[PDB]
């Protein structure tokens, strides 16, 4: 419920971080490819440095990584861990008794 | 059977073939599922998302999904069940022959007994919504303790009927008179074969070749589309 | 309906009283229950079909291996059959020619297959030519065609991050004299796979 | 530890030990007594609808059946499925296995 | 409200037999009906994990019957839940395949899609809704359920009398052969072929 | 009801819930006057023995022998190369429609029918 | 006059005499079993008309 | 009646085989 309530702001911040990261990565890739950005038009340069596909993909990727990290404790192992710990403690008590 | 079909080949959908018909030539056309009833029980998205953030705003439920994935126990279900329970209990309620016949009618209406799960409506220890309140069941015999009457559980058959009724629920002028009209409409074969699946033909084709046909279509249909569109665009350019 | 089994001798009388129509395939009785028979052409000629049809039908009187002489139609366009020519004969009725009930199998014995034939080849004994085999493979070299919707979508979505066949990246949308590039991993996939599998 | 870089190595690993060509080598296939020859399967849309096995029970007896303990036992419907047996039918099946004979 | 010559207001009538089922030209309407889903795929995955833990820990105290009794499921459903969860956990912990790389059949992929949309629409059930021991209820369950196969008749024609009638001849259970294993080892399986008609048994 | 009764009795005698056991009840006798009900209770008690008592626990023979020969294997990354496929889904590539019914029956069905009675696979042996 | 508007068609359709007006024509359907081209002979030659068989229920 | 070019078959570029990623129990 908390994640759903704050969904919009989380996605906006994810978009900001993804924009920065994609700009850095695309600058590196263009440098490696050997294209000089001084010859590309500024309107072309902006799109090349922040392609829509990469920007949106990275935004969604970061959003869902944050979601999975937030909700990890309830993956198919956590309930088993918790119940095992509780049962072990109570069994230790009864064994001593 | 083996080999190609020898004889008359008709579309399995029931649609006619002709120059201005859905099919140009004879054939079975079992891959054409747009001519049969396939409910949309999932969601639908759009080609483009105008919003600047991928929020999944284009995704939306399909209209048939509300009938595919229903929810039971809704207030209108409860109200319908209440009215229908009153009407359905009318007979046992107004029976005035004797306890034996009353129990017989009650069992006929809602079977129950040892080893069975009933509504307990006729039980002396269950509360009912009587119009004229009376003794639960003269002064000599009663229950000296409190012992409130237990609630009555629903009639499963009637409740299921009420819940399933939803699947069967169905949702001046320009004075131009039609003279080339039909008095009693018409009932083609397609109207039946569209939704009554058991009347259609079962394929003798290999699923391998069915899948191969799908794979061929996925690569060839766009080329034909572009062929005709290119014809039209070249003609327009020449005219220009 | 049980008037035909009256008396004591029904079991011998009634089985005699039954339909007596001709056999379904009696038209080819001179094959002697065989799929086909070899014969020698005693006469080769052209006959006139029954009216209203007009023309000349290529026919031959042929002495089967059984010794019987029968009339046989020569299907197809053109033939080289002469007298003393051996032909394989199958059951087939040419309705035009009077009394003709058998046909000759093309491409067997001295009856050569029909020339300049490309359809119904199995019914005239024509093999699949090497040119046809080569074309049945070179035919599916897919052609690249555009409708300017590809151009719009490429300049709107794809040009931003695109890779050339050599791996080069694009730095500008499609010009007016540049065709929409092919997809390096999807265009002509089947033909390319077959060529690479061959070598 | 073994690395199967190609299918030949996988075949070599999976191959059974050699056996004489005079003994039975191939297992005899299973034959199910309800689909001995055809194996119906579905070939018509919908291809994945739910199919439920139904085996008719009909009326095993047509005479008055006294109650077992308190359960009625006597039949009330013809639609009972023999692959989804009810409580009282299972009770009868259990009592029969306990009869002294 | 139509007419009836006799008074029998129940649900067990030819009119009410298959209630709501089309009986006219509406049989050709393309109606949409609710999709059926397994209970072991309707219950919430966390409930599945809890059931699997209980069973894999103490299958005696947490019997299949007891788990089904507590969580409103059937024994077959509990068994399926445990099998599926054990398979998934084995794959995950051995790092053989993820939940989206195990090769499955088209039918099971479609079933997964069905349950995904069911959860997205209504949400997973937090408790079972089945019955442990189904009841003898008069319901239409296919064409096989509408007739007496042994009698080979759909209609019981009978006379009107106020006195007892001759009883109907009861059927006799079919005596079919069975195989019962009697000795199984790591090498040999020996089973007795039984013919229930053989009078001399020894 | 018999299963519930016997299982509850066993659990209480074992004091499964209690963290501080109170061992007071030690003899529980289910007495019934009906032969059928007593036999059903006996069957429930037999099932309870099978479930609880390690002596009476049973297992299918294939599982018993497989676990008796149980071994620990060492699977590397190169050993699963051909345990994985190119396709995401599996489906039957050929229909089951027989082209020649009598020929199929004579060639692939009849020769393996050594008896005309229809018998199912036997239930597994419990060890 | 003597016409009824059909919602699905969106147009008016005439009311035909001989038909019973109580009958609701919107819940009847028809099928054409056969249509044939019959012939007659007159002084000038041959006259063609048509016959049809239709089932309504 | 333009239908395409066909001049560039694109056969020199190999078609990468699909990976074996899906596990079969």
């Amino acid at each position: 419920a908390q994640w759903e309530a704050k969904r919009g702001e989380i996605l906006q911040y994810a978009a900001v971080v993804a924009a920065r990261e994609v700009r850095e990565k695309r600058k590196k890739e263009i440098q490696e490819a050997g294209i000089d950005l001084a010859s590309v038009q500024p309107e072309h340069r902006e799109q090349m440095l922040l392609p829509r596909s990469l920007y949106r993909k990275e935004t969604r990727r970061l959003f869902f990584e944050w979601r999975r990290s937030y909700l990890a404790p309830w993956r198919p192992g956590g309930l088993q861990k918790l119940m095992k710990a509780v049962v072990t403690m109570r069994m230790l008590q009864r064994e001593t008794r | 059977p083996r080999g190609s079909h020898r004889g008359g080949v008709f579309p399995v959908s029931g649609l006619t073939w002709g120059m201005n018909r859905p099919y140009l030539k004879r054939g079975l056309y079992q891959h054409r599922r747009d001519h049969i009833f396939t409910p949309r029980w999932g969601t639908r998205t759009a080609n483009f998302n105008p919003s600047a953030l991928p929020d999944g705003s284009t995704r939306r439920w399909e209209n048939d999904a509300f009938k595919a994935w229903p929810l039971y126990g809704l207030p209108h279900h409860v109200k319908l069940y209440a009215v229908n329970e009153a009407r359905y209990l009318v007979p046992a309620a107004r029976c005035t022959a004797g306890p034996e016949i009353t129990q017989y009618i009650l069992n006929q209406l809602d079977p129950g007994g040892a080893g069975r799960n009933c509504s307990g409506i006729g039980r002396p220890d269950v509360r009912l919504p009587l119009a004229k309140p009376a003794a639960p069941s003269s002064p000599d015999v009663f229950d000296p303790f409190g012992t409130p009457l237990s609630e009555r559980s629903r009639i499963k058959r009637l409740y299921n009927l009420v819940c399933e009724a939803d699947s069967w629920r169905v949702k001046n002028a320009f004075p131009f008179v039609d003279e080339k009209a039909a008095l009693v409409r018409d009932l083609p074969l397609a109207e039946i074969l569209y939704c009554r699946h058991t009347h259609r033909l079962q394929s003798r084709r290999h699923p391998f070749w069915i899948d191969m046909g799908y794979k061929k279509r996925i690569v060839r249909i766009p080329y034909l589309y572009r062929r005709r569109v290119a014809k039209e665009e070249a003609q327009e350019r020449e005219f220009g | 309906s049980t008037r035909s089994i009256s008396g004591r001798l029904f079991y011998k009388r009634r089985p005699l009283q039954v339909p007596k129509l001709k056999p379904p395939n009696i038209r080819s009785k001179w094959l002697e229950g065989a799929p086909q028979k070899k014969g020698i052409c005693v006469k080769v000629r052209v006959q006139t079909p029954r009216k209203p049809n007009s023309g000349l039908r290529k026919v031959a009187r042929v002495r089967l291996s059984t010794g019987r002489t029968v009339l046989v139609y020569i299907p197809g366009i053109g033939h080289n059959l002469n007298v003393h020519s051996v032909v394989l004969v199958r059951g087939g009725r040419c309705k035009d020619v009077p009394g003709c009930n058998y046909k000759a199998v093309r491409g067997v014995a001295d009856l050569l297959p029909v020339k300049n034939r490309e359809r119904k080849r199995s019914k005239y004994g024509v093999k699949l030519s090497s040119e046809k085999k080569e074309w049945r493979l070179q035919r599916w070299n897919n052609k690249h065609l555009t409708i300017e919707k590809d151009r719009e979508l490429f300049n709107q979505f794809r040009w931003m991050t695109w890779r050339n066949e050599e791996g080069e990246m694009r730095t500008s949308p499609l010009a007016d004299d540049e065709e929409v590039p092919r997809h390096t991993q999807l265009f002509n996939r089947w033909y390319r796979l077959k060529m690479q599998r061959e070598g | 530890s073994v690395s199967f870089k190609n299918r030949a190595e996988w075949r070599a690993f999976m191959r059974l030990p050699p056996k004489s060509r005079v003994e039975p080598r191939r297992p005899i296939p299973r034959i199910f007594p309800w689909r001995m020859a055809h194996n119906p399967l579905p070939r018509r849309y919908p291809l994945y609808k739910h199919r439920t096995l139904f085996l008719p029970l009909s009326l095993p007896s047509y005479s008055p059946q006294p109650a077992i303990s308190g359960v009625a036992v006597a039949p009330l419907t013809i639609t009972t499925n023999a692959a989804q047996l009810p409580r009282t039918a299972l009770l009868q099946s259990a009592v029969r296995q306990l009869r002294p004979l | 409200v139509d007419f009836s010559q006799n008074r029998f207001p129940v649900l067990n009538t030819a009119e009410n037999f298959r209630y709501w089922k089309d009986r006219g030209l509406d049989r050709l309407l393309p109606r949409v009906f609710p999709l059926k889903l397994p209970a072991h795929r309707r219950v919430d995955p966390l409930l599945r994990e809890y059931i699997f833990f209980l069973h894999s820990m103490d299958p005696a105290r947490f019997s299949i019957r007891k788990l089904g009794e507590r969580y409103g499921l059937k024994e077959r459903t509990v068994e399926l839940i445990c099998r599926e969860f054990s398979v998934a956990e084995f794959l995950r912990r051995t790092e053989l395949a993820t939940p989206y790389t195990r090769r499955v059949s088209r039918e099971k992929a479609v079933l997964r899609m069905k349950e995904a949309l069911f959860s997205l629409k209504l949400g997973y059930d937090q408790l079972g809704d089945e019955d442990l021991d189904e009841q003898e209820e008069h319901e239409f369950r296919g064409f096989r359920s509408t007739q007496d196969w042994i009698q080979r008749q759909n209609i019981e024609v009978e006379m009107m009398s106020a006195f007892p009638l001759p009883a109907k001849r009861n059927p006799l259970p079919k005596r079919v052969d069975v195989d019962v294993t009697v000795h199984n080892t790591s090498k040999l399986k020996v089973m007795n072929w039984i013919d229930p008609n053989d009078k001399v048994v020894f | 009801a018999a299963e519930i009764l016997v299982e509850s009795a066993v659990e209480q005698l074992l004091q499964v819930d209690a963290v501080d056991p109170n061992y007071m009840l030690r003899k529980i006798t289910f007495v019934d006057r009906d032969a059928t009900n007593a036999a059903l209770l006996a069957e429930a008690a037999q099932a309870a023995k099978r479930a609880w008592l390690p002596e009476h626990q049973v297992v299918p023979a294939p599982v018993y022998w497989s676990q008796k020969q149980r071994r620990l294997l060492d699977v590397t990354d190169g050993m699963l190369m051909f345990c994985r496929k190119h396709t995401r889904l599996s489906f039957k590539k050929h229909h089951g429609v027989i082209r020649r019914q009598k020929t199929h029956y004579f060639s692939n069905v009849r020769p393996f029918l050594w008896r005309s009675s229809r018998v199912l696979e036997p239930p597994p042996l419990l060890l | 006059a003597q016409t009824v508007y059909d919602a699905e068609k969106g147009m008016f359709v005439r009311e035909r005499e001989g038909v019973d007006p109580l009958i609701k024509l919107h819940e009847l359907r028809q099928t054409l079993l056969s249509v044939s081209r019959m012939m007659s002979m007159n002084k000038q030659g041959r006259v063609y008309y048509f016959r049809a068989i239709v089932a309504v229920g | 009646l333009v239908l395409g070019s066909n001049a560039k078959s694109l056969v020199d570029i190999p078609v990468r085989p699909k990976p074996r990623r899906f596990f079969d129990l």
